[PDB]
């Protein structure tokens, strides 16, 4: 049968004050000839009703979409709280009740730093360009770039993974093709760097410059 | 920096006396003492002198002649020692302080002299000639202030007087009156002291003074001096600083001593201010004395391993100390000299057949060689067919030593030229700059001349030249990306610190990177060309590194071909 | 109620001719009183019965663990095969098909490199050293370390992850702790590498020396 | 290559004459001609000498003396030029060769010349005097081998003998037997030729041969000819090999000429062999000469920008040509010489009284200076009280032009050392090895000379020498670490290519980095220092460059303090 789960927030919208992160409820696959459906949204078991729901939306699957964002100040995430999204149908006669909340540990102060490429992968084409993170805790993280103070969008990165050491580790990608913005500060040897983001750190931020 | 230095004017004529009158504001304010020669001359009733209210001591020969003035706010100096002499014979001078040409209530000169701080003088003697509308001359028995040396140094005073006289006040001893107010009474420590005593307040041995003292004393204690003959250690009148280092007892084995202090305008210090030399012989000077050169560790004067180094001298030196100024000859003796050991200037006398030979413009450029003077520099007269004087493209430092007129550390009037380039400077030692009569001259009021400054005391004056307001006119301005507007003149070239990337000597947007044919990788906000073997690329940056290593577009295993 | 899947086999395995990878077919969580079971392999929907199937191992769930390994030649799955693990119980009345097999695309030979860890990154105690590999098709890759010909073993790794190049990318981590082997040939600069395997590799296999 | 060289024996006593039997075999075979003097001295009638069957030319001159044997292999050989001579006087000489003492049926000593090639002779002559038990001699009229010059370069011929003769062949015109057989008749090329006609195999003018040419010819035409007079170019015979460049019509402007050639050893070719010079000139040689230095780009001789460069010579140049070896004199003038220009060798005269000085040990280790020679060595005796010649320490190559009798690059017996250490040797230039006579010396064939060599020509003749079958006694053998065995003596230091990491001259292990007080890093195989200001650490390396930056432990903004 179908079965539904939520969205946790964004990291880049926690630990930022202006900004507001979203606890989101998603909802897929209706059915055909039963689609009604309505959300309350609980705190370990207290409703609160003050979220805001947003139409629907008709996919491939001859379904609708469906979902809710939910208003945080982020107090309550910042020192542990758990939430509840209940929804409902006809389909199915359960009631829907997950315990998604931030998780707890050692945390770990991101060991950060910025990397060249390698002279031999050069080659001719889109160049690669790095920054890594790795003894951080828990695993809600997410980072950007920016450059003399602009920013960049054509990056990408990866998930974390645990290894020996308790903590978690990983790069992010950033793509840097030929005759291109990318790369004329590059060669020019800017100021770049990686703009990182996490609980541990020390007032939630630090930064690491980079160049030639 | 508490003090200020002497001067060479000889009866000098400066241009422009606005300048002349505030020629000193940032010399003296703020200054307790001379080191050389004090020199006055050419300043009329019209005078903000207050500057010159605490003056103590002299080193040179102190002067005052055709000078219009009725008042001198000179007092509280006690101390002269003449190292230097007018016409190498006197100690201080004076000639000719008034008007014969032409309402307003005035005399047109000096009326009197007012200087009872005076107590004490050495080598040297005194003339005061032509002086009319002056009294209180010959007053005041200057033998009294001499030592027991330079009796016989001799004096000559004038005593053809235009207006009359007063008696000296009924306050004072006899006829001793610098003037005629009670507060220019004198006192004298030669006659009444106690027998051989040098100095005194009063004739008992009580009130003696200390043999190396002078000016008298509160007591013949050394705190209790007034005037030290040879410096003020640290509020003490000792005859000799004392030595850097110390000789075992029978041994030939040195060792430091920390209570050691350099010599230098009497003053035992621990080390010597900046601009000034450090010698293992303990003197801070403004020259680095026969067989001894100069190093940094911040300068210091040594010997090296080898004899004298041969390197080019200026004016001024061993070989070149009663020259006039530049020629036909002696041009070429720059060839090349990365680091001048004396000074130089430009007049018409060499742009003048001299009949010897005189000069050219095309017989230059040396000065694209120049790293380092030592001493200062004079300019009056130039050929208009020189829009600029872009052959300095790269000195440091002027670092002047020695000054022109003891004041300048460059002078420049008299020209027609454009703008000027010197590009390369970020820091100058003492004299002061000048500048005036320069009629097609722009691009002045461009430069931070404050940040060149070392000395607080320095400064700029400038006049009878384009201003600004309308060297805009056809739209003149500093270069586009200097930063700050700190030009020298057109071009990017003329920038001090410009943001953007240089090439050599020009700062543009693009270190052209694979963009421009001679391809070229980037260090230290300066763009550098790639290697010659890296092939042409077209991709990204054809080059990684200087050297045939680092490289990427080849055309002996690391290296291309 | 409950649900099984399978396990794929390892790259490591694959792409190397005298290694024997697994098609491994796991089953967790037997009833308290309903736990029988019995395997079936398919190919495209053909039997072939030639499996090796392992006894049981009990759980903190109170329930038993239970899997069969499957035979290999490699070549089918080098050029395209998909296989099926049948499987039964009454809790459940359905059988299970599992259309599991290799994926194809477009494969890119994967853009390697080596580089070190940065000055600033030095830090005292566990240094890094690190791998990368880029430009690479499919995900199915797995890698390894080599120092002056012998192995090592305490280092780990990340996934791969998307970007706008249609490739993947991703890097390895080495573990280097102070006072160890792990630095001592380091800091002496001796030959380390890393040992790559994948499909579009040619010859499926290249490497990347390094050092200072 | 395809040549060997000339030597300087002259009646010279070698020891162990089964290295002298060896001297040459690695000389000689595969050679075609000489560049020099070929000297044959001391050989019993035991001879394996099929390696002179081909021999064409000689440059110096030729001799044989005090050798005992019934025949030489020579022919084919129908040149002699004597750019050197026997006294400075004959081209070729022979002397006492037989025996004075004592079943065996043999003369003891040779009967017979049998030198039926030689057709041609330039400057100089010959003497054969005191050579009992041969015949044949006084038998072939010299002068019909002699040029039109060198007439009166007068000849002396024993008569003095002890056997007798036999007449010459029938088959031969008069009486011109080398040998007994008609295999060895002769030709000539002097009387019989077409008047002024150098050189004929026949009277008629078709039969005349060319100018230049010699030796005879098929026919006068280049190709056709037999002795080239100056060189064999490409198969020809002209006088004087093509000039390297070319001036324009009547203009100071050279330009090079492709088809030139250096002169060398009688081969005009393209460049200069291996050990040899290049120069404007035009001519390969030994010696850098006047006003002319050398430099690389492998090496050339030409000016530089500068006067002759002040550097140390050695034995056998401008100043040291007719000296005998090294006293106590002419020691301190290779005062850290990096690099000689010439040769030197021990002898015992230098340690002894020589009334003059004899020598001392500890006045000695200049030579941890010396980076490079250009001539020989020679030793003959050395004190007990020095175990080894680590002095040495560090010498690149020897390079050796000049050899010691013509023929050796160094030489070393009659020593009573245990070792060597002459550790950074990865090749030698022309001139043979040698050594024998070293009682003590161990760790002799621990050595791959053979990489050392760069001409294939080049052996070693060892022996009189404690073997490894017996050095091994107590324990010796190569260093640990040392890769296959290459040591010159113990300890790491004689190490060549040690794979483990060196410190200055240590290969050990541990580039102790962090376990050991001074830090260290590591490049290029070889351990180095931490910087100074780099604090101690103890996590991981200390250091990450040479230099103040780079680093890690800290005790401007880059640096430490």
């Amino acid at each position: 049968g179908p079965s539904v789960f939520l969205f946790p927030p964004k990291p880049k919208d926690t630990l930022m004050i202006s900004r507001t992160p979203e606890v989101t409820c998603v909802v897929v696959d209706v059915s055909h000839e039963d689609p009604e459906v309505k959300f309350n949204w609980y705190v370990d078991g207290v409703e609160v009703h003050n979220a805001k729901t947003k139409p629907r939306e008709e996919q491939y699957n001859s379904t609708y979409r469906v979902v809710s964002v939910l208003t945080v100040l982020h107090q309550d995430w910042l020192n542990g709280k758990e939430y509840k999204c209940k929804v409902s149908n006809k389909a199915l006669p359960a009631p829907i009740e997950k315990t998604i909340s931030k998780a707890k540990g050692q945390p770990r102060e991101p060991q950060v730093y910025t990397l060249p490429p390698s002279r031999d992968e050069y080659l001719y084409g889109d160049v690669s360009l790095t920054c890594l993170v790795k003894g951080f805790y828990p695993s809600d993280i997410a980072v950007e770039w920016e450059s003399n103070g602009q920013p960049e969008n054509n990056y990408k990165t990866t998930p974390p993974v645990l290894d020996s050491d308790g903590s978690f580790f990983l790069y992010s990608k950033l793509t840097v093709p030929r005759h291109s913005a990318r790369m004329w500060r590059w060669a020019h040897g800017n100021v770049f760097s990686c703009s990182v983001m996490h609980e541990a750190l020390h007032n939630h931020y630090t930064q690491k410059s980079l160049s030639l | 920096t508490q003090v200020c230095t002497g001067t060479d004017m000889k009866l000098r004529l400066p241009a422009s006396p606005e300048t002349h009158l505030d020629m000193l504001r940032h010399l003296y304010q703020g200054c307790q003492v001379v080191q050389g020669n004090l020199e006055l001359t050419y300043l009329p009733t019209n005078a903000s002198l207050s500057f010159l209210q605490d003056i103590q001591e002299v080193q040179g020969y102190v002067l005052i002649a055709h000078n219009q003035v009725r008042q001198v706010p000179l007092q509280r100096l006690r101390i002269v020692r003449g190292t230097q002499l007018f016409e190498d014979n006197y100690a201080l001078a004076v000639l000719d302080n008034g008007d014969p040409l032409n309402t307003g209530a005035s005399p047109g000169g000096l009326r009197e002299l007012q200087l009872r701080s005076l107590t004490e003088i050495l080598k040297g003697g005194v003339l005061i000639q032509r002086n009319p509308q002056l009294c209180y001359q010959d007053t005041i028995l200057w033998k009294d202030i001499f030592h027991k040396n330079n009796q016989l140094a001799l004096t000559l005073i004038d005593t053809n007087r235009s207006r009359a006289c007063h008696p000296c006040s009924p306050m004072c001893k006899g006829s001793r009156c610098w003037g005629e107010s009670s507060e220019d009474c004198q006192s004298l420590t030669r006659t009444v002291c106690a027998g051989g005593c040098a100095r005194c307040k009063g004739p008992l041995p009580t009130d003696c003074c200390h043999e190396q003292c002078a000016a008298g004393c509160t007591g013949p204690k050394h705190s209790d001096c007034l005037a030290c003959l040879h410096f003020n250690h640290s509020g003490i009148c000792e005859l000799h600083c004392p030595a850097l280092v110390t000789y075992n007892t029978d041994t030939f084995e040195s060792m430091p001593n920390p209570e050691g202090r350099y010599t230098f305008g009497a003053s035992c210090v621990t080390a010597c201010p900046y601009n000034y030399l450090s010698t293992d012989v303990g003197s801070c000077t403004l020259v680095c004395p026969l067989h001894n050169q100069e190093v940094t560790a911040t300068q210091r004067c040594e010997k090296c391993s080898k004899p004298c180094a041969r390197v080019c001298y200026g004016l001024g030196m061993e070989h070149l100390r009663e020259v006039r100024a530049v020629t036909s000859a002696n041009i070429q003796e720059f060839a090349g000299c990365k680091k001048i050991f004396g000074s130089l200037a430009f007049l018409p006398e060499s742009f003048d057949g001299d009949p010897t030979a005189p000069l050219q413009p095309e017989q230059l450029q040396v000065f694209e060689t120049l790293e380092e003077i030592t001493g200062y520099l004079y300019i009056s007269a130039w050929p208009d067919s020189l829009p600029d004087l872009s052959v300095f493209q790269n000195l440091q430092v002027i670092r002047g030593r020695i000054l022109h007129n003891g004041a300048y550390s460059l002078t420049l009037q008299g020209l027609g030229i454009s703008w000027l380039g010197l590009r390369s400077l970020r820091e100058l030692g003492s004299g002061l700059a000048l500048i005036h009569h320069n009629t097609h001259l722009c691009f002045v009021h461009t430069v931070p001349w404050d940040q060149l400054f070392r000395n607080p005391h320095q400064a700029l004056l400038h006049t009878a030249n384009r201003p600004e307001d309308e060297c805009v006119g056809e739209g003149l301005a500093c270069h586009q990306l200097c930063a700050r507007g700190h030009c020298w003149g057109p071009g990017p070239t003329q920038c001090v610190n410009c943001s953007q990337f240089l090439r050599g000597q020009e700062c543009v947007e693009e270190c052209r990177v694979l963009q421009g044919l001679p391809r070229e990788y980037v260090n230290a906000r300066h763009c550098l060309p790639c290697h010659p073997e890296c092939q042409p690329q077209n991709g990204s940056v054809t080059c990684f590194g200087p050297e045939a290593d680092q490289c990427v577009a080849c055309a002996d295993p690391p290296f291309c071909v």
